[PDB]
């Protein structure tokens, strides 16, 4: 009816498609293990696979799936069927049929900032691209700390003193330059972004 | 445990040709044979239970042989074993796997198992287990 | 340089994951191993033809980058043997030692 | 102009990707939540079970 | 201490019955005297 | 007839503990071979054509 | 789980004969002290039923039956001779419990005492002597409603709704050890876990108490609307199922194992979970709407932990207030599930008065059902 | 590869320490082109694990030959079997068995007798009172030094 987005995640042997609110995944080499998720009620605007921070999840949660809508940022756990700890078997594909958890491991509201790209580092820091020229990050942990939520969103484009600037001076000299792409250098610990207007 | 300890003296190296694998570091058919040669069908039955996944129907035939008074299969299983042995085991690379069948199925009286039986007591013991007293005319005279 | 036709708009384009061979950096050779990786003609035994996937509205388009050894394997098959002028061109392209 | 594809019959191969796992495991280590009958942990009920004991 | 002798006779029968109820028919492989095997069967068959 | 067995546990190995307080050897760092244009330039030097400094 | 997931009850005149392939195969046939026993008896109409109690022996094809005349009868698959137990103190029998690790010992709960019968397992006389009946009693522990032996055979428990202390008995030293708590009511029912490490004790009040068989500690459960009516342990003792009078709900409470030293604490999770609802549903049948739902009066689990039988009692708006047997298929690992299996039904006009499983049936499970006709049925479940 | 599979760090800890430090400074091309004593000592340590912890050396002695197209890796393996039997003879209390295993140990040394430390072997025979093998092996170690007279 309104939206379509299609892509690849190599490190799981699956492609993905979204249709309006819903997401579908299958193996790109055969058409096999076709499976879907219905746990939403709002349009998907961005999708991303994540390599998890160690010790925060259980050993069956090898990957995370991240989704974003106009209103929320949903995080689900990805797992694999019946990979038993034997030996004397060869390397022949991720055919241990893939499973999401039905429980959202975390969710986090958008600010009403529409999000347009999701990615992560080799150390499991999740980064998201906002329409408002913003880089964002999911600063997640395991426990509930006395002054630290289990999960939260942070913005890296809006400098920490920006609340001292009257927004009437922002809505007169700013014009949406959406971050359409993030790229990450885990070989030097550097992050890069590219906007619509090519900044 | 005595037989597994005796195998560290009589089989101090793995022989190329033995079949169906090992238990605790020792060949399944040698562990069965020397438990039977020392009369302990319960010790042999421990090997047959431990190696069930390779032995298959040999566990059910060994348990038939364990539950007659006289170390006998029925004519309805001894002649299954004769028809298996004469197709798959007579010319086998494991001589313990021969000898244990030549005993339990009273077959190939024409073979002395001399890759296992070096001595006159083992020749007597082999042939005495192969004895019948019974005029079952379903037996071929070359096994009798 | 090469081109190929694709049926439908390229909804996606990706590589598939690199096998990389660990550099055995020891107290002896630590100053003598390049931080950069060798070019594919140096690693085309231990590494397979580098794998890729495109998606259109029709499905997956699966392919690989060919190594100089897969280019040689193609010419040995197209000339049905170890001789023919295309193999004699390959030896003039890479030079005789690298060929 | 391109030609359009056709369809009319339908079957099924697709499965759910999320397995309907009937164990509330959101908290992993401790289990159970806002609901249900509950364990007598409190100091006031335990002071009651020395003074009055309803 | 006056009734403790009935406890010893009661616990000994429960101790023998415990072992017959965990090993069951595997006890037929256990080397024992013929009168002890004849009693062990009576503790498998629930006759005591 | 009692063939001198270990009683139950008797052993006395000469290698017991031993210990080594420390050890080391010369580091192998040769200034290449054939010495093209000679071995040193802008560090504290050894082999320039300027054989001076102090 | 919920009643809206069960298959339909069998058509009006058929009887359930057995379970096979997970399907239920059918065919055409196979207060004063006394009102206080009737309030807390395991039998749905103890005051008018011919049959007051049934109990299997914990290892053998022997069973005991208490009748309306305060006989206890004993039956055995290898005896046509049926002993008739009648003592001078045997009155208003409320419970029966065989001793584990013994061929030959049965406990009986009476209005004025406990009777421990000794029965010669080879020489089952039609009426054994009144010397073969050891009497246990304590001032104030009357009537006795329930009896529970420890799995190890060395200890017996008894309950009385009048008495604010469970009585532990050593039947061999003839000692009595009350376990007094500090208010709440007396004791209605008692259930050991199969490990012999835990004990459930229920009361006339909206409180139950779980106990520890090592240090004899007590853990209290007071956030209930009504009384805990019934319950059952899992075969491993790691889970306790229970139901609340006025609530159509099967609760479950978990107890993780003692991977740790140095304290007697009973050790349950901080709350229960809800696992099945028994609310007032319709099911469609060839015979019209049937209506199902009510209150779970008894629950019994198989020794294998794969079949839970639930004796529901309808409200007086649903099947005239008749009792019904629900059969669930259970799983205990990695998750606890209650799946439906079906509805167990008897002779046209019979009502289920009691249910229990056989403890040693080498072919899946075997459900004993006591009917209002005075008939006993034995329904095998093949798995 | 065989040293990695036989738990490596054990076999390297059996070495003399002078070799344990040399092993860190020899490059693979030095070990392949120039060395012999690190490779011989690693084989000797792998075999001393078998002799000490009492596996039969015969199976590892044969595996060391398949991995060689044709090389010296034979007389060290025979000497290792001769030594296995000699060190077992020291613990063996059945006299018949001890004289049997000595009349087996002797036959392994009687193959390789041109390359045997006859002083050490005939001292190690004195340490078991096997003066028979002191006569025999010392003749089989002269006989093959001058096979022409």
């Amino acid at each position: 009816q309104c939206n379509c987005m299609m892509g690849v995640f190599p490190p799981i042997s699956r492609a993905w498609l979204t249709i309006d609110s819903d997401i579908f995944m299958w193996n790109y080499e055969d058409g096999g293990d076709l499976a879907y998720f219905d746990g939403l009620s709002e349009t998907i605007l961005a999708v991303g696979l994540v390599k998890p921070k160690a010790g925060i999840f259980q050993p069956h949660v090898r990957h995370l799936l991240v989704l974003a809508t106009p209103v929320d940022i949903v995080i689900l756990g990805l797992s694999y069927a019946n990979l038993q700890t034997g030996s004397g078997v060869l390397n022949d594909s991720l055919s241990g049929g893939m499973q999401l958890l039905p429980d959202p491991l975390y969710s986090l509201p958008t600010d009403n900032t529409y999000l347009l790209t999701i990615t992560s580092t080799d150390n499991g820091r999740i980064f998201l691209a906002g329409k408002d020229g913003c880089l964002y990050e999911v600063a997640y942990q395991a426990e509930a700390g006395w002054f630290s939520q289990r999960c939260r969103k942070i913005n890296h484009s809006k400098s920490s003193l920006s609340f001292l600037v009257p927004s009437l001076l922002q809505f007169t000299f700013s014009e949406d330059d959406p971050i359409l792409q993030i790229a990450i250098d885990n070989s030097r610990n550097i992050l890069y972004t590219r906007s619509e207007k090519g900044v | 445990q005595l037989v597994r300890s005796f195998l560290n003296i009589k089989l101090p190296a793995p022989l190329p040709g033995l079949q169906d694998g090992e238990v605790e570091g020792h060949p399944v058919w040698a562990l069965i044979y020397y438990c039977m040669r020392c009369g302990d069908l319960l010790a042999a039955s421990q090997v047959v239970n431990r190696a069930q996944h390779q032995l298959g129907e040999f566990k059910t035939w060994f348990q038939e042989y364990m539950n007659s008074k006289d170390r006998r299969l029925s004519p309805a299983t001894e002649n299954k074993l004769r028809l298996h042995y004469r197709r798959a085991l007579r010319n086998n690379t494991d001589p313990y796997k021969r000898a244990v069948y030549c005993i339990i199925g009273r077959c190939d009286v024409t073979d002395n198992q001399s890759e296992v039986a070096d001595k006159t007591e083992d020749y007597l013991w082999l042939k005495l287990n192969q004895v019948c007293f019974d005029d079952d005319g379903t037996s071929s005279p070359q096994d009798r | 340089q090469m081109t190929a036709g694709v049926d439908g708009h390229s909804w996606a384009l990706s590589a598939i994951d690199e096998l990389k061979v660990d550099k055995i950096i020891t107290p002896l050779n630590k100053d003598h191993i390049p931080i950069t990786d060798s070019p594919v003609v140096v690693q085309q035994h231990m590494l397979p033809p580098k794998k890729f996937v495109l998606l259109s509205a029709q499905g997956s388009l699966m392919f690989h980058k060919l190594r100089p050894v897969d280019q040689l394997r193609h010419l040995l098959v197209s000339n049905v043997g170890g001789d023919g002028e295309e193999i004699e061109r390959f030896f003039k392209l890479h030079q005789e030692d690298q060929a | 102009t391109p030609t359009q594809p056709g369809s009319t019959p339908r079957i099924s191969t697709m499965r759910p990707l999320a397995t309907a796992y009937k164990a509330s495991t959101s908290d992993y280590q401790v289990i159970s939540d806002r609901q249900t009958p509950k364990k007598d942990e409190s100091l006031v009920s335990k002071a009651m079970e020395y003074m009055f004991g309803w | 201490y006056k009734t403790l002798r009935f406890a010893f006779r009661a616990s000994l029968k429960t101790a023998i019955y415990r072992i017959t109820t965990t090993f069951g028919e595997h006890l037929n492989a256990v080397q024992a005297s013929a009168e002890h095997q004849k009693r062990l069967q009576q503790f498998l068959e629930f006759k005591e | 007839s009692r063939r001198q067995p270990n009683i139950s546990v008797m052993q006395s190995p000469l290698v017991g503990v031993t210990s080594t307080p420390g050890t080391g050897q010369s580091m192998f760092s040769p200034a290449s071979i054939g010495q093209p244009r000679k071995t040193t330039l802008s560090p504290a030097q050894l082999d320039p054509f300027y054989t001076q400094g102090d | 789980c919920s009643l809206g997931l069960f298959p339909p009850p069998p058509p009006r005149g058929q009887v359930t004969l057995y379970e096979h392939n997970n399907e239920l195969v059918t065919g055409s046939s196979y207060l004063r002290s006394e009102d206080l026993i009737a309030e807390f008896a395991q039998v749905t109409n103890w005051s008018s039923c011919c049959l007051r109690v049934f109990a299997w022996h914990p290892h053998t094809n022997k069973f005991a039956v208490a009748l309306l005349d305060d006989s206890v009868r004993v039956y055995n698959a290898s005896s046509t001779i049926v002993p008739s137990l009648k003592h001078r103190l045997q009155r208003n029998v409320a419970s029966l419990a065989w001793k584990p690790l013994s061929a030959s010992v049965l406990a009986v709960a009476c209005q004025s005492c406990i009777l421990i019968w000794t029965l010669d397992p080879t020489s089952l006389s039609t009426r054994p002597s009144s010397g073969c009946a050891q009497v246990l009693s304590h001032p104030g522990h009357t009537p006795v409603t329930s009896l529970a032996w420890a799995p190890s055979g060395g200890r017996l428990l008894s309950a009385s709704p009048v008495d604010a202390a469970i009585r532990v008995w050593d039947v061999s030293t003839e000692t009595c050890v009350p376990l007094p708590w500090f208010r709440g009511g007396g004791v209605t029912n008692l259930l050991w876990s199969p490990d012999g490490s835990k004990i459930l004790a229920t009361t006339p009040s909206a409180v139950f108490r779980v106990w520890e068989a090592q240090m004899w500690t007590c853990e209290r459960w007071p956030t209930l609307s009504g009384r805990c009516q019934t319950g059952c342990w899992s075969p491993d003792g790691s889970r306790l199922l229970f139901t609340v009078l006025g609530e159509p709900l099967i609760y479950s409470l978990s107890f993780p194992e003692r991977c740790g030293e140095g304290k007697g604490c009973v050790g349950g999770a901080k709350s229960a979970t809800i696992v099945a609802d028994l609310s007032e549903t319709t099911i469609q049948t060839p015979d019209g709407e049937e209506r199902l739902g009510g209150e779970a009066h008894s629950m019994v689990w198989d020794p294998s932990g794969e079949r839970l039988a639930v004796l529901m009692k309808g409200k007086p708006r649903v099947q005239d207030g008749k009792p019904v047997i629900l059969l669930f298929r259970t799983r205990n690992s990695p998750v606890f599930e209650l799946l439906p299996c079906g509805i167990i039904q008897g002779e046209p006009g019979a009502q289920p008065q009691l249910i229990t499983f056989h403890p040693s049936f080498n072919k899946g499970a075997l459900l004993s059902v006591g009917w209002s006709t005075g008939r006993i049925a034995h329904i095998p479940l093949y798995f | 590869k065989l040293l990695c599979e036989h738990q490596f760090t054990i076999i390297v800890a059996e070495l003399q320490k002078e070799l344990q430090e040399q092993l860190k400074i020899t490059t693979f091309k030095d070990l392949v082109i120039r060395d012999k004593e690190l490779t011989g000592a690693l084989i000797a340590s792998l075999i001393n694990c078998y002799i000490r912890d009492n596996a039969a050396v015969d199976g590892i002695s044969l595996h060391l030959q398949d991995i060689c197209p044709l090389l010296y890796s034979t007389d060290d393996a025979i000497c290792s079997k001769a030594n296995e039997l000699l060190q077992r003879s020291r613990q063996v209390q059945n006299k018949t068995e001890k004289e049997r295993m000595l009349r087996e140990s002797l036959k392994e040394y009687q193959k390789i007798s041109n390359q045997v430390d006859l002083s050490n072997v005939c001292a190690q025979y004195r340490q078991v009172r096997f003066y028979e093998g002191v006569v025999e092996l010392s003749l089989t170690a002269a006989e093959k030094k001058d096979p022409q007279g």
